[PDB]
């Protein structure tokens, strides 16, 4: 029981830090993808505007 | 950082039209 | 016993003490702050583009 | 003669108005898509800001 508690206490902080880093990376990737999509949409809008 | 509470908020999400409708109903209720 | 030993050996060898986990969290927070600054710049650019498009639409409708 | 000239001018103005209406519809659709994208991005940013 003592060894199990020690292993749980040792594995909790590293797992939490890894999850936080993965969440930050996912948020950064989603923000970059949204920015690229908005840029492409604005380009298509300018193209459609200059079309007429 | 440390935003897992909102990052794992999978029912526990674009601009909801119902929220805008409720806000308009609260705003267009009277021209105070 | 073999499974317990292999799991304890291949477990996360890191923040059992108090320095490696703190350093990893600090590095992750710095990376998240940089990514948040980049995302804020991108979102400001996108909001400016959307505001310009909305102003153009309002001007077209005003005609 | 004035009625013929007015009919020609009305046809030209109707063509111009149809072109302007098509351009306005395209711009409105594009701005609506961009606004939905920006709203989703703002929601994600407010969620990740904590």
């Amino acid at each position: 029981f003592v060894h199990v508690h020690h292993l749980i206490n040792e594995y909790r902080p590293h797992q939490a830090r890894e999850t936080l880093r993965v969440m930050m990376e996912v948020q950064k990737r989603q923000r970059l993808e949204t920015a690229e999509r908005f840029q492409k949409h604005l380009e298509r809008v300018i193209e459609m505007i200059q079309n007429c | 950082c440390e935003k897992q509470v909102q990052e794992v908020g999978l029912d526990g999400q674009p601009l909801s039209m119902s929220q805008n409708l409720a806000r308009l109903a609260q705003r267009i209720d009277f021209s105070q | 016993a073999k499974d317990i030993d292999v799991l304890i050996d291949s477990l996360p060898s890191e923040e059992s003490t108090a320095a490696l986990q703190a350093a990893s969290l600090y590095k992750l927070e710095e990376e998240n702050h940089e990514a948040a600054t980049c995302l804020e710049d991108v979102v400001y650019r996108g909001d400016m583009l959307l505001e310009k498009i909305q102003s153009a639409l309002a001007d077209i409708a005003q005609s | 003669m004035k009625l013929a000239l007015n009919q020609g001018k009305v046809h030209h103005e109707m063509q111009a108005l149809e072109k302007e209406v098509e351009k306005r519809d395209s711009d409105i659709q594009q701005l609506q898509k961009q606004l939905k994208e920006a709203e989703q991005i703002l929601a994600t940013a407010v969620y990740q800001a904590k």
